[PDB]
């Protein structure tokens, strides 16, 4: 308003000439322009001298062409319906549609309510062949004895799954804990397992969108997935996929001192996520020693080169099995892809990089890892060349 | 049950007949459930699916709803009957019966059976696309529609007074039913066709009825599009179409309320993967396909991680030169997408930075965009 | 039949580890050498792994698809946006296997040819490539047919 002011003291209308205002208008019209705020747009354009100024027929143009600028949209988020429910098939065939667009738990359990109050005896946990359940988990979770509650658990674990699939975390959130709630009442094993997908949805949602900038989990997380790993419980079904998320959680905020001195020694015998994951940070917070980095840099190098070499033509990519080590190549290569933290990652690069090179190429840390190697013919070096231009490749999209 | 009987001698005794059958059934309508029920487990329904839409027109509707005196029960088993008969019979003109079916319910008596046909066909087709969660079911009326999806979303897009609801939820279970997953590619038709924000709405809602079943559409949907957009597919209009209908769905989510929270499509996201094809389409030749370029690529996010060099150096190129090509077209007024895509770029890192600065200065002291500046 | 192809669709839709598709393109491959009909479900999931980051699957989707397209005609046009991706894609590997399944592949479509050969002479233009060898042997097999 000070510019303004200024503007109308110092252009003398009716007296000033088509040169002046010209302009003084196109000034006007160019400072406009520059306004990111469209408040400001119409600060200046409420004005007398811009609109005595310029046109009568200009200053819509100009104002709706900065109002195009950053326009307002305004889109119907709620799927098409045609519910116009004369017949019972044709209510329960649009409760049926309801439920599985349904997200919201307390909705799902009022549809399977009503459901199951019109008809007799039919099962609605089969109602979409979408919805999937872990093998692991169908048979404790069809032996609910009520079938309205078998049925909700179902739903509710698929649509939690499913949600936190297609990263839709907050409602998976929802989902989960009322899955959770509701099997705190009849049945420990279930409760046990909502508590395992709760752990791991909640590793999910940290890492996508807690974490992405470098902030430290809220150290409860952290205490949960060490619970997870020093559990030892036999009767529950199990999930790799949880422990190998939470071995790749605690890689990622640099846990070394809980990998390396603090996990329990009957985990490494049994989870080889856990093992592999303890031999990294223990390679990684022994890189500046110049030789007790070699005291576990070389059993890192035995268990890989184990993994990827062949026992008894043959392939290992068109195999996948006959490998000495511990681990699947596939399941490696998926553990690795687990990870972002750069100093992991360049290990196992300085790691396949040097193993390529055997049978160059250098990255960094090459030389903390051992040069003859046992068993060179049962190595697939194919494998290898597949496995370290797939790895270079992730690190990239990682880090470009 | 002679009328079994009837119908399997009738099914071995119907070998080779395309008009004798048909000749029959001609006659026989012009005087029919008898017809339809041994017509379910034969394949002279799907012969006669073709004629059906042919030979109906009103004087027929007339005689049927003459013929509508047998009671609400046996009518109710005839709807039936036909719903199933259109789902499981229908092998290759299922496009023009469907478009019939529709066309016929906007004798009133006849729209109201024929709206009820179409709303008892699409809970069959519920039923039918996803259940027993085993190998998946057949569906011949939805077979015969992955062909025809290009047109049912250009049918859709009309947004009529009642079709576009029917189309839509037809939509929404082919894309459910089909094992390739033919959702990316209708949802792709809806972006690149649209032309208004009720147009645009449709894909919105065809995504939140299909992200509770499928996953991973939107990076397919625009992987599909720009593979036509950078090869002759997709004739710029289209191309322009979908790009400013992906600037808005990106500046909808990036006005964040109940909106693009309960739909959750990460639409800038998704975009983001594809700056590296979306960069060369500030240097199209067509004016309208480099401005909606310059508008999408002004708000859409970077990728999460960093921009790539060749990235970066590919984006900062591109948006000078659509920065110096706007303004010498349209002047001031028209280089605000390209400096606020330039203003993002210098802020990624002191190399972006770096790179904006001198490519344009660089640009501004060529023997090129030399008379912009006297 | 479809029926009986819904598992091979669905491993090779899910698919995440290289083992995975390869050996279940590997397995479409048997029997695409026994039933060569069978492709024509596969359509699209080809053209998704035809842009595929690592060689083996990537050069078995490009023979499998080319496999499809020398039965029917008409199959041939929809595969011209993945294989004009193919051929400007970032990736100089996907680029590489595209611009040696070129002469193949516009001696299949006859109608994008113009186009193809075109792209492919920007690529190794305004690239470092020379496929001056595989446009000219697809010129002269278009020629070739052209005088006919």
């Amino acid at each position: 308003d000070f510019l303004l002011e200024v503007c109308s003291r110092s252009v003398n209308l009716e007296k000033a000439s088509e040169s002046l205002k010209g302009n003084m208008a196109a000034f006007l019209k160019n400072v406009c322009l520059g306004l990111e705020d469209l408040q400001y747009v119409f600060m200046i354009s409420s004005h007398e001298l811009f609109i005595t100024l310029l046109k009568d027929e200009e200053r819509k143009l100009l104002v709706d062409q900065m109002r195009k600028r950053s326009p307002r949209v305004n889109l119907c988020i709620k799927p098409v319906t045609s519910f116009y429910p004369a017949s019972a098939s044709v209510n329960i065939g649009q409760l049926e549609h309801q439920l599985i667009l349904s997200v919201d738990p307390w909705r799902i359990r009022q549809i399977l309510i009503e459901l199951h109050g019109m008809t007799s005896e039919r099962q609605f946990w089969t109602v979409s062949n979408k919805w999937e359940v872990p093998s692991v988990y169908s048979g404790v979770i069809l032996g609910i004895k009520d079938n309205l509650t078998r049925d909700l658990v179902y739903i509710l674990m698929a649509k939690g799954l499913h949600c936190s699939t297609v990263k839709d975390f907050s409602h998976a959130k929802q989902l989960f804990a009322a899955c959770l709630e509701l099997v705190t009442e009849f049945s420990p094993k279930l409760r046990q397992v909502m508590l395992n997908e709760m752990l791991l949805l909640d590793i999910h949602t940290h890492e996508a969108g807690t974490g992405q900038a470098g902030e430290r989990p809220p150290s409860d997380l952290i205490s949960r997935v060490r619970g997870y790993l020093e559990m030892r419980l036999p009767d529950i079904p199990l999930r790799q996929v949880i422990a190998e998320e939470c071995v790749a959680f605690m890689l990622n905020w640099r846990e070394n001192e809980y990998l390396t001195l603090q996990v329990p020694a009957f985990l490494l015998q049994s989870n080889p996520y856990v093992k592999l994951g303890q031999l990294l940070a223990a390679t990684c917070k022994e890189l500046p020693g110049p030789k007790e980095s070699r005291r576990t840099a070389k059993d890192l190098w035995e268990v890989v080169v184990q993994i990827c070499s062949v026992s008894s033509r043959v392939s290992l990519i068109k195999q996948r099995e006959s490998t000495l080590g511990i681990m699947y190549r596939s399941e490696l290569l998926s553990f690795i892809k687990k990870l972002r933290e750069p100093l992991v990652l360049t290990i196992i690069l300085s790691l396949f990089v040097k193993l390529h090179n055997v049978r160059d190429i250098t990255a960094e840390h090459i030389s903390i890892w051992p040069s003859s190697i046992p068993n060179l013919q049962s190595v697939d070096f194919e494998a290898v060349a597949i496995t370290v231009k797939e790895l270079v490749r992730y690190t990239l999209s990682i880090n470009p | 049950k002679i009328a079994s009987v009837v119908g399997i001698l009738g099914h071995l005794a119907s070998r080779h007949g395309d008009s004798i059958r048909r000749e029959l059934l001609r006659m026989f309508h012009d005087s029919v459930p008898f017809l339809l029920q041994l017509a379910v487990m034969s394949p002279a329904l799907l012969g006669t699916v073709s004629g059906e839409l042919v030979d109906c027109p009103a004087v027929l509707s007339q005689l049927q709803q003459h013929l509508q005196g047998f009671p609400r029960e046996e009518l109710d088993n005839m709807l039936n009957l036909a719903v199933h008969l259109v789902s499981q019979a229908s092998g290759a003109g299922a496009y023009r019966l469907l478009q019939f079916l529709v066309d016929t319910a906007m004798p009133d008596t006849v729209r109201e059976a024929c709206d009820r046909l179409i709303q008892l066909l699409l809970l069959h087709l519920q039923k039918l696309v996803h259940h027993r969660g085993p190998p998946p079911r057949l569906v011949p009326f939805l077979d015969a529609l992955k062909n025809h999806v290009g047109e049912l979303c250009g049918e859709t897009l009309r947004l009529e007074r009642k079709r576009f609801l029917w189309q839509h939820q037809l939509l929404g279970l082919l894309s459910v039913y089909t094992r390739p997953s033919c959702g990316p590619e209708a949802l792709g038709h809806l972006l690149s066709r649209a032309r208004s924000p009720e147009e645009l709405s449709l894909a919105t809602q065809l995504y939140a009825g299909l992200v509770v079943s499928l996953s991973g559409l939107l990076p397919l949907a625009f992987r599909s599009c720009l593979a036509r957009v950078h090869a002759g597919t997709l004739q710029p209009p289209f191309t322009a179409r979908f790009l400013r209908n992906l600037a808005l769905l990106v500046g909808w989510e990036q006005q964040g309320g109940e909106g693009p929270a309960a739909l959750g499509a990460h639409f800038g996201e998704s975009a983001s993967a594809h700056l590296s094809d979306l960069a060369p389409l500030l240097l199209h030749p067509e004016e309208e396909v480099a401005e909606a370029a310059a508008s999408l690529l002004a708000i859409c996010p970077f990728p999460s991680e960093a921009l790539s060099p060749s990235q970066l150096l590919g984006l900062v190129r591109a948006g000078v030169h659509r920065f110096f090509a706007s303004l010498r077209l349209h002047g001031p007024p028209g280089v605000a997408s390209a400096c606020q895509l330039l203003t993002r770029l210098s802020q990624t890192s002191p190399a972006g930075l770096k790179a904006v600065l001198q490519l344009l200065v660089e640009g501004a002291l060529h023997r090129g965009n030399t008379e912009l500046f006297g | 039949t479809a029926a009986e192809m819904a598992p091979y669709m669905k491993r090779l839709s899910r698919g995440q580890t290289v083992e995975d598709l390869l050996e279940v393109l590997s397995d479409i491959d048997e029997m695409s050498r026994r039933r060569p009909e069978i492709l024509s479900f596969f359509s699209t999931n080809l053209q998704r792994l035809m842009s595929s980051a690592e060689e083996c699957c990537r050069n078995l989707a490009f023979s499998l698809a080319l496999r499809s397209m020398q039965n029917s005609p008409s199959i041939a046009a929809a595969f011209l946006p993945t294989f004009m991706y193919c051929l400007g894609s970032q990736d100089f590997e996907v680029v590489q296997t595209a611009l040696r399944n070129l002469p193949e592949y516009a001696l299949l479509c006859q109608e994008h040819a113009a186009v193809l050969l075109h792209r492919a002479f920007l690529v190794g233009m305004y690239g470092q490539m020379d496929p001056s060898a595989q446009i000219s042997e697809a010129l002269r097999i278009l020629h070739m047919e052209a005088v006919m």
